[PDB]
RNA sequence: UUGUGGUAGACGAGCGUUGUAUUGGAGUUGAAGUCAAAGCGUGAGCAUUGGUGGAUCCAAUACAAGUGAGAAUGCCGGCA
RNA sequence: UUCUCGCAGUCAGACAGUGGGGGAUAAGCUUCAUUGUCAAGAGGGGAAGAGCCCAGAUCAUUAAAUAAGGUCCCCAAAAUA
RNA sequence: GCGAAACAGUACCGUGAGGGAAAGGUGAAAAGAACCCAGAGAUGGGAGUGAAAUAGAUUCUGAAACCAUAUGCCUACAACGUGUCAGAGCACAUUAAUGUGUGAUGGCGUGCGUUUUGAAGUAUGAGCCGGCGAGUUAUGAUAGCAAGCGUUAGUUAACCA
């Protein structure tokens, strides 16, 4: 700004006996090399607050409508096994679901290697905890996969 | 060889087999109108309008006259309002004239 | 976030000065120069739009007392031999359009005493 | 034919090299390299290079006969001036540039050829009408 | 909308007419002469156009004025240099140029146009009565 | 003096009109085969039939 | 039906620009920039086409603005 | 045009008529109340015009009719006694 | 963008503290025009290469202001802040449109912005184009709209994961 410019404080000319225009300082923010008096700042800050029952409100809304989706059925433990890292398997898991573009986003309370060993390749599949899950992050998925352990915390939490 | 017809607020000289243009009547291409309004066919002028005159008109289409830009503005006083007129008029001719 | 916003600058110009054009001189050369004498001619068609019938009507109706002349009598008893007896809707230019088309008028200023 | 001959920048200001070759448009090269050693301007000596440079263009490049040629065009393209400062009076200073002058000249053997630029400008003109056609046309 | 009119161009034909100042004044006859050359009695009229006629004048060195006019109004002429006025008469434009009187009246009273300019041209005066433009075969009538 | 408006493109081109130059006279050597100007040398040196400059 | 002068001044609906979130599309088979033209719009604009041009851009929904120059005896650089 | 909320702008006016004050009832003067206008409102008439007379203009119309004002030519419109 | 993309605090300025700049991009790879012609010369025209040289070192793109050239049109008695509404004539054909280009002439025609009681003014600012360029934020208050919760209500801060 005008004051952050490294810059002394003389005037080229002086105040009279000159019809040029008025200058009074080395650097002006209407004068070439910088200055501007307002631009971007590390203080700007974003910030929003939103009350905990309104966000949680959201959220129930938010599952329900995934919960309704009904192209998001029912998967177990078990068929995350039989598999290490093959995204082959998990490929042909994909086609079989027929789902090309569907940003599938997959919740995990269980934390089996198996997912997270996959699902970082293509920017298409990815594997998020429970705990961590995102309004956008849910509707970004347009296709995903329930654990049906978890099916209790979810009427636990109502 | 002549008739006095006027459509809308405007009076016009019509020959027969002339083409011209007159105010928007919002009729649509293809038919027949017999306008009532006419006067001084060629003799035996009626006071108001000629009396069971009719003259019959083809329509051919609608057009608009070129882009009229209007600004008003008055010196030194912060107004410049820019507005632009269209305006729509029928393309049409006479077919016909009867008493 | 810094924009320089001289891309739409120069198209918006360029808008402004493709209707200043065929002028004497530079004063379709540069913007302001341009607009103000866009803006001026604006005004001067605004105003000609009622001065063009403030002319064209005194131009009909000496048009039309000329041959009134001609024939001796006068406009002020013209509106009178239409307007109070035998009552017509007649409209100035028509005269003249009929004047232009020879033996045609004679009939209509002849039927004034019919 | 366009027997286009460039200088590219010799030093002579533009505006004396347009007044000292007004003279020779239209002219033939029979009696235009005479009165180009006789008149004495500065440009005058200058331009008699690029124009029996242009006679050796015509006469090799292309190799017509060349006795119907006939000076078609001058020009002093304005080329990027130099910039410098002499001190004045009372501390002052003045400005002053150097001006050049880009040269090219055009030899054209018979009082035609510009019309058929009309008919190709012409053309570019109809390519552009026949593209605007096609966009109705298209279904 | 409007009716769309038309007026004759660059086809205008024009006659001469002959006219004499017996027993005339100048009001009575410069009104006559303004008429003419603006053509407004005609209906051949067009104001990108000429509409008056050739007209020749004979003998205006016999027009009268009413009243003492000839004798106590004035007409000053003032040339560019300074102290020019040439202070002429009623009474001394009879024994001397009385074609300028004309000439001026009329351009007086008509609008400072480049065809009223060229307008004035088309009508001749003359003292006498004797002019090679007699000639024209023109047509004669009286009060014109 | 000084210029109070600034002079337009169309003052110059007048003003240039009659900055401009003509032509020059032009005549034939006989001796000497060269278009010579009228009343002056020829190339070989000689301005009528007289030649005393070298022909260097 | 009332209408439709208008500074100050107040109210409402707005447009373009960058990048981002997506859904999409196009791109050496020549993107965008560029100018020329006798377009479409109540408006900021939106275009149609050719050449030039030689590589990313665009439609719609929202998001946050070094977001919008005719003037500052303005500055920058050129032309005078 | 009442009441509350929010934003005001603004306190440099002048002109024309009356009543006045001052001057010298002098001012394109100064200051008021009242009657209108300009500021912040086009236009027509007045030779142009910041206010005077007619007057409050969405856009278009080589449409008609009126207000003031005008009808010897410019400059459009009349004569009769 | 640190002033400083580049040999920058460099050049340069004042003696000294101190002050203080500007400018990059060729093309795939120089493969950078062997050789010929003109001209001493740079240079230009060829050839050849390069897809392409109108990419040839001025070396990504090259608006306009600026300067010239010419198709056609108009113009040397003319009183004009230069255009508008009509408009013949002249030359034509298009974002097919009551088509376009120019305008002999007629009617009309005292700028932009600011200041203000009010400015075509002889009140001021502007030779000109272009490029940039001056209503944003930390906290809190008031008012307006919408949403959430709900009249034992509602909301959290700091901090941690």
């Amino acid at each position: 700004t005008k004051g952050e410019v490294r810059g002394g404080g003389k005037k080229p000319y002086k105040q009279k006996h000159t019809g040029k225009a008025r200058q009074g300082s080395t650097r002006n923010p209407h004068f070439v090399g910088g200055g501007i008096v307002f631009g971007p700042k590390p203080n700007r800050n974003y910030s929003l607050k939103l009350n905990k029952k309104a966000h949680t409100a959201a959220l129930h809304t938010v599952w329900s409508e995934k919960l309704a989706s009904d192209n998001t059925h029912l998967v177990d433990q078990n068929l995350f096994n039989k598999t290490e890292g093959k995204t082959k398997v998990m490929m042909q898991f994909l086609k079989s679901a027929k789902l090309l573009d569907k940003n599938v986003l997959f919740v995990v309370n269980t934390l089996n290697t198996n997912l997270e060993q996959s699902t970082s390749n293509i920017k298409n599949v990815q594997v998020k905890h429970l705990d961590k899950v995102s309004v956008r992050d849910l509707m970004l998925a347009n296709a995903l996969l329930v654990e049906k352990e978890v099916l209790k915390a979810l009427e636990g939490k109502f | 060889m002549h008739a006095i017809v006027v459509c809308g607020s405007k009076q016009y000289l019509v020959h027969e087999n002339d083409t011209f243009f007159v105010e928007k009547l919002e009729a649509p291409v293809g038919k027949e109108i017999q306008l009532d309004k006419v006067l001084m066919l060629d003799e035996k002028i009626g006071a108001p309008y000629l009396e069971k005159a009719r003259v019959v008109c083809v329509v051919e289409k609608h057009g608009l006259q070129r882009k009229v830009n209007v600004i008003k503005h008055i010196s030194q006083k912060h107004h410049l309002k820019k507005y632009g007129h269209r305006q729509p008029y029928t393309k049409l001719k006479v077919v016909r004239f009867v008493h | 976030m810094r924009i320089k916003g001289g891309k739409q600058t120069r198209v918006r110009r360029k808008k402004w000065l493709k209707q200043a054009s065929g002028s004497f001189g530079t004063r379709h050369a540069s913007y302001k120069v341009a607009k103000q004498t866009v803006i001026q001619a604006a005004k001067y068609a605004y105003r000609d739009r009622r001065n063009k019938k403030r002319d064209f009507r005194s131009l009909w109706i000496l048009r039309l007392n000329a041959a009134l002349r001609e024939q001796g009598m006068t406009y002020s008893v013209f509106i009178n031999l239409l307007k109070k007896h035998n009552i017509e809707i007649n409209r100035k230019v028509l005269s003249e359009l009929a004047i232009k088309e020879p033996s045609k008028f004679n009939l209509i200023v002849q039927k004034v005493k019919s | 034919m366009i027997a286009f001959a460039k200088q590219f920048r010799v030093r002579i200001s533009p505006q004396k090299a347009r007044l000292v070759c007004q003279l020779i448009v239209g002219k033939k090269t029979a009696d235009a390299q005479n009165i180009l050693s006789n008149t004495p301007k500065k440009a005058a000596t200058l331009i008699a290079k690029l124009l029996n440079s242009a006679i050796a263009n015509a006469t090799n490049n292309h190799g017509m006969n060349g006795d119907a040629l006939y000076v078609f065009e001058c020009v002093a393209n304005q080329g990027p001036s130099m910039k410098r400062t002499i001190p004045r009076a009372k501390g002052s200073s003045n400005m002053i540039t150097k001006r050049s002058s880009n040269l090219v000249v055009k030899l054209s053997d018979n009082p035609n050829e510009r019309q058929e630029l009309i008919k190709q400008q012409k053309a570019l003109v109809k390519k552009r009408v026949e593209g605007q056609q096609k966009a109705k046309m298209a279904r | 909308k409007t009716s769309m009119l038309t007026k004759e161009q660059a086809n205008k034909r024009r006659q001469w007419y002959i006219v004499d100042a017996a027993g005339l004044v100048l009001g009575k006859l410069a009104v006559k002469a303004a008429d003419l050359i603006r053509g407004k009695n005609k209906v051949d009229f067009t104001p990108n156009q000429d509409c008056g006629d050739y007209l020749i004048i004979i003998n205006s060195d016999q027009v009268v004025l009413t009243g003492n006019k000839k004798e106590n109004e004035f007409w000053y002429h003032h040339s560019q240099y300074i102290g020019g006025i040439k202070k002429v008469s009623g009474r001394d434009m009879l024994k001397k140029q009385s074609d300028k009187l004309v000439y001026n009246a009329v351009k007086g009273m008509l609008p400072d146009n480049r065809l009223s300019r060229r307008w004035i041209t088309k009508v001749h005066v003359f003292k006498g009565d004797k002019h090679n433009m007699e000639a024209q075969k023109p047509t004669t009538l009286n009060w014109s | 003096a000084v210029q109070q408006r600034r002079s337009s493109k169309h003052r110059r081109d007048k003003r240039r009109s009659h900055d401009a130059l003509t032509a020059q006279a032009l005549s034939v050597c006989q001796k000497c085969g060269k278009k010579k100007l009228f009343h002056r040398v020829c190339s070989c040196g000689m301005y009528g039939d007289l030649r005393v400059k070298k022909a260097y």
